[PDB]
């Protein structure tokens, strides 16, 4: 990984340094390292396997050096490297493709293609140079066991999921308590509705909870609270658990009351914020817990007193709403987010080769499915996926 | 001036590039890349720069 990285790294620098008329001293280290390279690939066969459609091809080195002869670099001088990247990029991405296309349940953070396991040899460690992009940083400070963490923006931590429950519900769904939510991606907008709008509640209070247990534990995360749902607030008509028959519900929006987030971590409260909208932080936990309240208004003008009556029919059903948004987060493990490519890198020469579904990852890379389970094997696999994609990036 | 065993054609080269070398108006790159700058000799190739 620390090779092919470094081979990318090696390629990129010289791409954008052996350029005409730049000094020779922009350049003397960058050319040593080349050299280097060029030297340790010599006389080296490899293949990129055949995997789906992915074509075989076959890789031979025979490169001359670079020169370090005028002062200022010429026309053809940068022919000449432009040739030997040329060949070394496209080598780097077959190699960084089929590296991507594999998978292993057992050793999934191990090389799985030939060309990568050969260029883990002692004979190839010579290319390694500056490992200083987040991705091989964090893949060399985990292959020592120290603690390291990516930083997401709006991370994809939440598997897709628009359900309901029911606590009060009735063959004909004209009395209804519950809670509606769905979680995407970085979001979470839950609701909690009465019918009756607490009534014959206990102190005209109706307490909704909702729970959400992350898949990895995020820390450092900013996250903005809002008071609506914006998402269960517009009457719809939603099929019963079973789909049988389908309900009705015309939501009017009410402010929560005492309202409560919780990030926990190990069941220890973490962070706790009461009544507070906008921007919070929450340092380090695993689960979030909305704790919000439906309380009927004790004075209601007219109009309000005639949207909830003292008993059925209940024609407008009383909503209270929350969105939590995480902006942004660390993450011990690799997350897809919405400002970077790994996973659709991946999923693209995945689907772009007709990759058979393997044994580790859920058909098509679902992301839904990936980070419902995410095991520690997949965690293995999919962290040296995207290390590979990464790697790519830097070249195509 | 080399300082990596370098050679160079001819002679006069030589002494024009020591000149300029002690030179005080010259660049101080133009003086690094004397003393840097390196023939290439190809033995297998049959081949000198
Ligand atoms: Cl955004
Ligand atoms: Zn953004
Ligand atoms: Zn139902």
């Amino acid at each position: 990984m620390d090779v092919l990285y470094s081979l990318s790294k090696t390629l990129k620098d010289a791409r954008d340094k052996i350029v005409e008329g730049t000094l020779y001293s922009n350049v003397s280290d960058l050319i040593q390292q080349f050299n280097q390279m060029i030297i340790t690939m010599n006389g080296n066969e490899f293949q990129t396997g055949g995997i789906g459609n992915l074509p075989i091809r076959n890789w031979n080195f025979d490169f001359g050096l670079l020169g370090t002869t005028l002062l200022n670099l010429d026309a053809n001088y940068v022919e000449t490297a432009r040739n030997t990247i040329d060949y070394f990029v496209d080598f780097v991405d077959n190699v960084c493709m089929d590296e991507m296309v594999r998978e292993s349940q057992r050793n999934g953070i191990a090389p799985q293609s030939d060309s990568l396991r050969k260029l883990s040899g002692i004979k190839f460690k010579r290319i390694n140079f500056d490992n200083s992009s987040e991705y091989i940083e964090n893949w060399n400070l985990q292959n020592r066991r120290q603690r390291t963490g990516f930083t997401f923006h709006k991370p994809n931590i939440f598997p897709y999921s628009a359900s309901f429950t029911l606590n009060r519900s009735q063959p004909a769904h004209d009395n209804l308590m519950g809670t509606m939510w769905l979680n995407a991606g970085s979001e979470i907008q839950v609701a909690g509705f009465d019918y009756s709008c607490a009534i014959n509640a206990p102190a005209n209070i109706q307490q909704f909870e909702h729970i959400v247990q992350l898949r990895r534990v995020l820390t450092t995360a900013t996250i903005t609270l809002l008071p609506d749902a914006e998402r269960f607030s517009f009457p719809r008509v939603i099929n019963s658990a079973d789909g049988a028959t389908t309900w009705y519900f015309n939501p009017v929006i009410l402010r929560p009351n005492n309202v409560e987030v919780e990030f926990l971590l190990n069941g220890q409260i973490i962070n706790t914020y009461q009544a507070r909208f906008g921007t919070i932080i929450a340092r380090n936990f695993d689960t979030i817990r909305l704790s919000f309240q439906l309380m009927r208004p004790p004075n209601m003008t007219p109009a309000v007193a005639a949207l909830f009556p003292n008993a059925q029919p209940f024609e407008h059903h009383a909503t209270v709403g929350l969105t939590l948004r995480i902006e942004s987060a660390v993450c011990e493990s690799v997350l897809a987010d919405a400002s970077k490519t790994m996973l659709a890198n991946v999923t693209s020469v995945r689907q772009e080769y007709a990759i058979p579904v393997g044994p580790v990852f859920p058909p098509g890379m679902n992301w839904t499915d990936l980070i419902t389970n995410y095991s520690p094997s997949r965690e293995d696999n999919l962290q040296r996926v995207f290390t590979v994609a990464s790697i790519r990036s830097m070249l195509v | 001036n080399s300082r990596d065993a370098g050679k160079v054609v001819d002679s006069e080269t030589a002494a024009i590039c020591d000149a300029i070398f002690q030179d005080e108006e010259t660049e101080g790159v133009v003086r690094r890349f004397i003393a840097e700058m390196r023939q290439r000799v190809q033995a297998d190739r049959n081949v000198v720069n």
